[PDB]
């Protein structure tokens, strides 16, 4: 809920960035800067393989960061825009049902934990697929769609 | 070699001269129809100014 | 309402900007920046003569816009801080009416159109004569009271 932070271009909204676990987690691809001067101020390094940008969290936020899981069981998932589902290892929410300027949202699980960082995603009929970044044990692997648009 | 020098920059400056006071008329001639919300450069004027 | 920005020097608002027509209004007498990114990194054309700034409307994404007239008939016009009068070919409000920062707010007659923005004035005893902006056929005009102070 209180994960995100708003990531701003010309004054408006081109992504999001949130604190999971121990570090701050926002897409690459998205251009602009972090609302919180905390968060703006920090280091950041890149990965054009993953479409990510990460920096260690202030200790005086470490409250705010938000549990995290590499478990992904077969079953639904929470996120803003309403419900997302999760088989076949593939993240599919309805079609529409999200928007460019939804990156950077988190996945939860029912335990309130993040799963993965929404990238963009592509309509397939009813519903759409996601690209997404998650983590398996250690590393962060990215998972997409043949086809995918960036948000 | 000072007369040539000299009057080729004269020359050159006044040719410049010719060229700036031509765009500043075109600017003062022309920013009028552009300042005006609405406004419509006349076909005459489109036609001799680049606009 | 309608189509109005403010323009912002230091920490103060110093004047308005608007949308009429096809283009974006600003008073050249007035310092600082649109608040409306998408019309602050707008180029603007500066006329001295007229104290007036102006540059198209990016209607590609801001389409909506005040409707402008160029009649004015002897009679009365609305704006935002009263009703002024129109007479003589000149427009006049009470004293009280205006004020030093309310330059860039545009007049509007009784069809909601815009005919004249405002720039000044100058005291004549109750009532106060408008330094105005007004138009004709494809003409930009500036009409100022003898004493008329920029606002």
């Amino acid at each position: 809920n209180d994960c995100i932070f708003e990531v701003k271009h010309e004054g408006k909204v081109t992504g999001y960035a949130c604190l999971v676990g121990d570090k701050v987690m926002k897409p690459a691809h998205v251009k602009g800067t972090i609302d919180n001067a905390d968060l703006a101020k920090l280091a950041f390094k890149r990965s054009s393989k993953y479409d990510l940008e990460c920096a260690q969290i202030p200790v005086h936020m470490k409250s705010d960061a938000s549990k995290f899981t590499h478990e992904k069981p077969e079953g639904y998932y929470n996120w803003h825009h309403g419900a997302v589902q999760y088989s076949g290892g593939r993240f599919t929410i309805p079609t529409g049902a999200g928007k460019p300027g939804d990156s950077g949202r988190p996945i939860f699980d029912n335990k309130g934990r993040v799963v993965a960082i929404v990238l963009g995603g592509a309509n397939e009929g009813a519903r759409t697929a996601l690209s997404v970044v998650t983590w398996n044990k250690d590393i962060v692997t990215k998972i997409t769609p043949e086809g995918a648009e960036e948000w | 070699v000072v007369v040539v020098s000299v009057a080729s920059f004269v020359l050159l400056s006044m040719v410049g001269v010719a060229v700036g006071m031509c765009m500043c008329a075109r600017r003062r001639c022309i920013t009028p129809y552009e300042l005006t919300p609405g406004a419509t450069v006349p076909f005459l004027l489109s036609l001799i100014c680049c606009i």
